[PDB]
Order: structure tokens, then C-alpha cells, then sequence
């Protein structure tokens, strides 16, 4: 049951994380033509092949409703799956095995899987709440809102104080994780902290953005994309580098607020990964490499637990007592994660699935795994809001 | 007052209504299960028989931070923002803010109790403190 | 390699289709739980079974993002499965078929595929173009719009008079389409036009619109809504009515505007209901209705041709030789249609499912087929756009 | 113009400029492929090297439709519509309108010239009109 294994990533292309000042200027449709193109060309694929397309359905720059109708037909594809996925920072694993769901089911063979997030060019012609909802029905409009919750700084803080207070809290080993990352990014010509090295000491003096988050525990806003092109396990054989198997997955969404989950200390990245790794018939021993969703550090340190890589309670011991460079026992976002290598809007997840895809394929540079066949990925959408997991096998 | 106030629908009107009258009221629907915020429908067994009753108020807090830069910049006057949850008795969790306490003796798991807000005016939100703490149950307009 | 039939739909809910005066105002997220509701009723299960959602992504009244995060919160459902599709009047056969997937590959139980349709109360604090966008970039803004090319009934005024110059035009037997369907809402007490009985006549002295295109061919806009559950085949034998597998869909996106079509006679539900058939492994001769989507008399001659129900260039002759009422031979629309049932908004192609649930679990009433196990259904969104194909098929 | 006039881009703005020069201005891959809206890639082989081709402008009137009720208010003035759409010889398709013949007159296949609309100003927009009429190539703006 679930997904066979007969689909793989073949080709990913993404921008540089940049900063919104001075980062290129592009039409999302444009964005969405060129970021496949160059996934097509890093797959040895051409256009035509391509007969399914995965994009995200909000803020869609130049179309607030058929999304993919509009960039199918400025793509100049003939689709069999038009889809559009709505779950923030997940949206880019959601994509992932989707796409493969599809191949699996015949639907396709080869489905591209986009996220623009360079901002368009302005016209003469043409968010305060950090995407909380301000309409009328809107429930967190009214009970947010009013007494200044919104956004996800103080909603992730009050999971850190609630985490505190039942199993302990060091800053210091959550710290660990902007060290361990940076190192990674300072590997990464195309990071955009490259050469840029920080200590533990430099994130507590970093300036307290909400007890007990630091700006530094805090991913920084960024421009960017990526596509990532999925297809066949018969046709990957002849693209060029060595294919990805997605052999598990997983998705949940319990809450939109934290505030009204079960246990904000129980997080969706429990049941989606459980239903992976089950999917895969793998353990989180078995996996090589995790590429975890690291807007905040606290939700890296969350899906250590709750995926089931340490004790539940134990999460600032692991952190303490392991090395998550490239070099290290346990190796984390070998890219330098969102917090290093650059959040590219709802594109930031993306980089931790194409990253697994370098590693496994072998075109991590300096940063090459020496073990680079099994990774776990996870993606995180809201405060704990939206979650999905993949277990990924190279050929 | 120019922060975001709530904007009532007629679902969650009698919710605003009862804070006018310093009363916290909330639904239960007719198997038994209190829910908020406030909807037509349970959301746990979907039952369609609503009940809205008032409830004592008091609870404990869930979590809580406390913000060092402000969420907004017309929040700058409440600074620091000490952003709480409360779960009341009932088992409903409600966002808030803490009055009355220094956010230095803020800790997960205080007995609170309701804080009525007439501040704003015409409209009264609902603020909480502790429970043992002498901080008055209404805060009227300055 | 297609759905394997194990999924099924069991509930349906549907607002009656009204006129904007008469239609109550809800909020989106109120209708949600409201027709949720009505269809879990309807199939005998409950609010804890859902752990799977599928809504529309633009528009939501009370959220431009994180639609699925809000809807599920505001229903009370823990989700393995958050969706949202974007294909316009389409979108209903798009949810049944993304439901039946994920129940196959196992990560659902029970999928509740919602629409909301009608508009939400107004409020102090809170589209001359009919859905074309005007965004800065978006190819329609300019190249449609200063030509006063926009919305859809010129675009299917266009692919008619292309199709009588190609293959001759008999607007009389369109006008079959309108009084046939209007005899089946005629025996349906919840169709809008129930008890209104009109002729050929009565359709081509109606005004024209866009030649040559008749008022009474096209589809009024009207409120409505619905939702419709998908659980395990096993699950199905217990809830209230017969159950009706999803054993065929298909989906197909070629263009936006008809202009870029590669001909705008051969329609994407071409390819969407070869694989639909291919799938079941069924032929067009095998059904006992055709529940086909119905804006406009051109979509749906062009369906039965494209379908496979009759051979390119001779559905004329198709709607001149055959009887398409409920006591007809070729059995189409038998709750009149969005034409004579009503269109409600983005729900209208719901009406089309429900109606084949409804016949094949034995509900319709007087206009109750007899032969009632095998339907065809269409969805079509844009102008000839987004399309999907359903094979349904009772247990 | 009133009506809602085009606002191009960079990537369309070599159209819209050689409309002003009373040219048809056509991408095209150096593969061959044609293109139509403008793009920065070729929507049929992927390739990004294009190039801005003048064309004739002649064509067949693909399709069309006469609106009786006016697409909006501000082209009532333009009563009847004459919505078409044109294929150029080089197989690209082009929203447009007829001009200089009768909107019922109108037949698909009919050859077609392309006529500069300079009414709006600053923007000049492309009609069409019958190949063998005496209707000029340019509309001066009045
Ligand atoms: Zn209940
Ligand atoms: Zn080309």
C-alpha cells in the first residue's frame, strides 16, 4: 500500500536566495517558464514531456484564480494534472509526492513541480498581519488579532516557553543548529550567509524578538524559486544524473492556530513521518541525511522528536551531543537550511528537498555526503500548522 | 484606541455581547462538549444543538511569550506585549493578554482570571491575570 | 495502473440554487461546515470519520491562503489529506477523483469534498471583467481585454460559429439540448425551472446574446453550494445508500483562452475521457447516463462528441436522432442540468455528480431511471478550458 | 481611450512598439516555432533564443462572433462588436477586432489585412480587416 516507488526526481533548477531590495524582478508566469526550463535541462528533458504541473494557488502575482490554466498555457504545456497546493512552508513536499501520486496512478509521466518567489515588476497601473486573515468571518481576525497575535514570531515563542516548562529549555544547544547550518552554508558558494561564519554566543547576543526566539533563530525573508521535475522510474533511467525514488510521504494539518492544537508539544510532523517511514518499510536510523524545515529553531529541534529521531523530551540533548555538519553523525540541512542558505518566500522549503537531491545524486561539491543514498525531508507550513514528510532512495 | 478590534458576525456575537456584561460565555453543545471559538456547529461531534451559558472565567495558562519588539507598532503602548493562552476549566483555550503580572513571573500553568477591557469603548476585550493577584476584574476607559 | 475502484461516494449535500436577491448570505467557512454536515447526515456517518478535505483554492471569502489550515480548524477534522483545486467549474469531478486517490493509496479513510457558493454577509470594515484577469503581466490583460475579449460568452459564441463553418450548424438541435433537459427538471421538484415546459420555439425566438449563441443556452448565474463524501469501499457498505465507486477519471489543461487551443473544435474532454474510460476499462456505449456540464449547448454537443458518444462532426445529427430525457435512450442531465436545475457558481458541476450518486443510488424520483448503475460525468471550467471525466458505478 | 487599454512589458513591448510603427512583430525560436502571446521562452521546444520577426500581418479570420449585448459599457460605442480571432500565415492567433466591413458579413476563412488603430494615442492597437476591401491600413486618431 501507498506509494511504490516508481517516481523520481530527476532535475531541480532554484534561485539564489536574495534579498527582497535587490533581488530580480520576474513575473511569476515568467518564473514559472524558466525555473522548469532550467529543471528540464538539469533532467535532460525537453518540453514536451512534460504533461503535469504543480504550483501554489495564493498570491499567484498576475492571476487570483485559474492558476494553473493560465501557467500551463504560458508555459505552452498540454497538462493531465492541474494542481495547486495551499500550505505555506509545506507546499513544497506536498508537491513532491503529489506529483508522484499521479505518476503512480498513470495520470502522468513527468510533472513539474514549481514555486515562484521573486516579487513582478511594477506598473504605473497596479503585510502588516504576516498573513493572518483580516476578513470578516475570519475567526483569528477577531479573537488574534485584537490583542496582537498574528504572523509566527510569538506563536512559535509560545511553543518554545510551553517546552520550557515541561521537559527544560538551553539556549546554547538550540543555538547549535545556526552554527552547524552556517558552517553548511559556508560550503555553499550559493548560500547566501556563504562565508559568513557565526558561533553560539553571536545568536544569544542577537537581539530577543519574542521570549525566548532570537533574530538569529529566525529565518530572514528572501526572494527566490525552484522546480523540481519528477517522472517515470523507467524514464528516469535515461536522464542525466542518478534518480530520486520518493518511497514515502506523509501529511497532516490539525490546526491553524497553535492555539487550538491537542498538545502544541505533539506536532504534526509526528503523524505525517510515521506514515512515511511506514510507507518506505524504513526507520529514521536508516536515513542518511535529514533535510528538515527550519524557519524557527525550535521547529528543527520539534520534528528531531516528533519524526522520530530522538526521545520526545530530549530534543536540547541531542542537540548538544551531535554534529550536524556535513562532517558530522548526524548530518542537518547540509545546504545551510532556510536560516543560512536564504528563505525564499514559500519557495524556502524547496531547498531542503533539492538539496537531498544533491546529495544523493552526487553533486553536493564540497558538501558531498560520503553515505548519499536514503534522506529524510520534512516541510512546515504556519506555527506548526501544516506538515508533510518524504523518504527519498536514490537509484 | 487604533489597534485591530474584532468585528462581531452573528455567530460570534453573543461571545462579544457577554464581555460587554463582564461575562465570559461560550456554547456546549447538547452531548456535552464546549467549543471556541464560537461557530454553528460542534466541532468535535458535529452536533448542531448549540447552547451558549456563561462560564466562570478562570482556567490556567497555557503558554505565554513576551514580546520585545512589538507585533504592531500601535501595540507599542502595551509594551511588553505579554501574549498568553488560557485553557478554562471547560477545556477551551483562548487567546489573550496577561494584566497585572510582571512578565518576569509569567509562568505556564498560573491560575488566571477574566480581565474586562472597556478601553477601547464601545467594544470590551477580554484580558486575564492572576488569580491570587489583587489586579481589578475591569479596566475602564482612561 | 489507474484507480482500482476501492473508493467511493456515499454523501452528497446541495443548496437549492437561487437567485443572489433570495440566496441567504453565509460565510464560506459556515457553509463548509453546514453542507459537511448535511452530507455526512446523508451517508449515516460522523464528524470524527473526516480526515481528508478538498475545497476550492481562489475566493475563499474568509482566506486568500492557508484555506485548507482555516477550513479544517473551523470544522474541527485532523487531515491527512488538505486540498484545494483551481479549475473553475471543473473542480467538482477534480475533488471526486483527488479523493478516491488518496483513499487508494491509503493515507484517508473518509475525503469531504466542499464547495461554498454562496456569497458571505457583508460587513462596514470590508469584477467588470467576469473573471479575466487585469494583473500587470498577465498575457489577457492585454491582448484580451482593450478588444473587449473577456469572460465566456463570446469565447463560446466563437467556438460555435467555428464549429458551423467547419461542420454546419442546426441551431434547432441545440435547442433539443435546452428542452430535453428542461422535461427532466420539469419532473424535479428542487430544479429551478420545475414545471416550465418549453419547445424549439420557444428557445430560438429567445434574445440572442452572441450569435449565435441564445439566452436560453446559456446558464444564469445563481447561489448555491455543496459537498459530497468519498470513504473505503468496506466503510461504504455500511453508510445509508448504495455506494458508487470511483472506478474512471481523467483530467486535461491544454489553454486558457480557446484563441491558443491547437483547434477549438478538439476539446481537452477528449483526452480527459479516453482516460477515464481507459481506466475503468469501459466504453462511451456502456453507460446509462451522461451527467455532462452544461453552461453552455456547445459544451455539451462537444462533450458527446470528444466523449466518444458520437463521431467528430456529427453530433448535430447526434442531438437530432436521440432522446435525451430521463425516458429517452441516451439519458443526459436528468435533473435538468446547470441549464433548467440552476448554476450555482462554482458548484454547478457539482450538480451533475450528485445527480448520477442520486440515480445510481436509486433517490431521483419520478425522473428515476431504471437502468441506473454506470454514468459518464463531465466538468468543465473557463471557456472549454479546465475539463475532468468521471466513470461512477454502483455497488 | 476609456476602454481598458494594454500595459506593456518588457517582454511585450517590442509587439506593442512595432504596432506604433505600423509593423506586426512576431517571436520566434531559432528553431523555427512561432509564438504568440509574447513570451521569454519558446512555448514549444523550451528554447530562450528568440527574436522579434516581422510578419505581413495577413491571415484568416479563424473566428468570430457579433456581440448584441456590449462585453462592458465602455464599448458601446463600438456597437456592434465584432469579436475575432485571426491566424496569421505564420500559424500564430491574435484577439482582435474587424473593421471597415459589416459584423454580420463576416465569414471564417475570409483573408485578412492588419489596420493600426492610433484612436487611443499614445497606444495604437491592431484590427483587422477584409483583404480585398477598400478600408485602410491605419486609423487616425480623431
Ligand atoms: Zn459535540
Ligand atoms: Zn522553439
Amino acid at each position: 500500500m501507498g506509494l511504490q516507488g516508481k517516481a523520481a526526481l530527476v532535475g531541480v533548477a532554484q534561485y539564489k536566495p536574495q534579498k527582497y531590495a535587490t533581488a530580480p524582478r520576474m513575473f511569476h508566469l515568467e518564473q514559472v517558464a524558466d525555473l522548469t526550463l532550467q529543471a528540464l535541462e538539469d533532467a535532460g528533458m525537453e518540453l514536451s514531456e512534460v504533461d503535469g504541473l504543480i504550483t501554489s494557488a495564493p498570491h499567484f502575482h498576475e492571476a487570483s484564480c485559474f492558476v494553473p490554466a493560465m501557467a500551463g498555457e504560458y508555459l505552452g504545456v498540454r497538462l493531465n494534472f492541474a494542481e495547486v497546493v495551499d500550505l505555506g512552508g509545506a507546499s513544497s513536499v506536498a508537491m513532491v509526492w503529489r506529483a508522484a501520486a499521479a505518476i503512480e496512478l498513470g495520470l502522468c509521466n513527468t510533472v513539474v513541480c514549481v514555486l515562484p518567489s521573486r516579487m513582478a515588476p511594477i506598473s504605473e497601473h497596479d503585510s502588516r498581519f504576516g498573513g493572518h486573515s483580516t476578513r470578516f468571518g475570519a475567526p483569528e481576525a477577531e479573537m488574534d488579532l485584537p490583542y496582537g497575535h498574528m504572523a509566527q514570531n510569538t506563536g512559535y515563542a509560545m511553543i518554545a516557553q510551553r517546552y520550557g516548562a515541561v521537559h527544560g529549555y538551553d539556549a546554547a544547544a538550540l543555538a547549535r543548529i545556526c552554527v552547524d547550518q552556517r558552517f553548511n552554508a559556508c560550503h555553499n558558494p550559493d548560500a547566501m550567509f556563504y562565508g559568513q561564519p557565526i558561533t553560539v554566543d553571536d545568536v544569544l547576543n542577537s537581539r530577543m524578538v519574542a521570549d525566548p526566539l532570537h533574530v538569529l533563530e529566525i529565518v530572514l525573508p528572501a526572494a527566490g524559486g525552484g522546480a523540481m521535475i519528477v517522472t517515470r522510474a523507467d524514464r528516469a533511467r535515461t536522464t542525466r544524473h542518478r534518480p530520486v525514488s520518493i518511497v514515502g510521504c506523509g501529511e497532516h494539518v490539525s490546526s491553524k492556530s497553535p492555539t487550538y492544537m491537542a498538545d502544541m508539544l505533539q506536532t504534526p510532523i509526528g503523524p505525517a513521518s510515521a506514515k512515511a517511514f511506514e510507507m518506505a518499510g524504513m526507520r529514521p536510523s536508516d536515513m542518511h541525511m535529514a533535510q528538515i524545515y527550519d524557519c524557527y529553531t525550535i521547529t528543527v529541534m520539534l520534528t528531531l522528536e516528533d519524526a522520530g529521531f530522538c526521545e520526545k523530551g530530549k530534543g536540547m540533548d541531542f542537540l548538544r551531543n551531535n554534529d550536524f555538519t556535513f562532517k558530522g553523525n548526524f548530518p542537518m540541512n547540509t545546504h545551510g537550511g532556510q536560516l543560512s542558505f536564504g528563505q525564499s518566500g514559500t519557495a524556502g522549503g524547496m531547498s531542503q528537498v533539492i538539496e537531498a537531491v544533491h546529495q544523493i545524486q552526487g553533486r553536493a561539491g564540497d558538501r558531498q555526503l560520503g553515505r548519499n543514498d536514503l534522506a529524510y525531508v520534512s516541510g512546515t507550513g504556519g506555527v506548526m500548522s501544516e506538515q508533510g514528510a518524504l523518504i527519498l532512495r536514490g537509484a | 484606541w487604533n489597534k485591530p478590534l474584532p468585528h462581531p458576525t452573528e455567530i460570534s456575537a453573543p461571545y462579544w455581547e457577554g464581555l460587554k456584561a463582564h461575562e465570559v460565555r461560550i456554547q456546549q453543545c447538547d452531548r456535552g462538549h464546549s467549543l471556541f471559538f464560537p461557530r454553528t456547529h460542534c466541532p468535535t461531534c458535529g452536533s448542531r444543538s448549540l447552547k451558549w451559558s456563561k462560564v466562570s472565567g478562570e482556567g490556567t495558562l497555557y503558554s505565554f511569550t513576551v514580546a520585545r519588539i512589538p507585533t504592531m507598532p500601535e501595540f507599542t503602548d502595551e509594551m511588553p506585549q505579554a501574549l498568553a493562552v488560557i485553557e478554562l476549566r471547560e477545556g477551551v483555550r483562548i487567546n489573550t493578554t496577561m494584566v497585572g503580572v510582571a512578565p518576569e513571573a509569567l509562568k505556564v500553568g498560573m491560575e488566571v482570571r477574566p480581565v474586562f477591557d472597556e478601553r477601547p469603548g464601545e467594544v470590551t476585550l477580554l484580558r486575564f491575570t492572576a488569580h491570587a493577584g489583587s489586579h481589578p476584574s475591569v479596566i475602564k476607559a482612561d
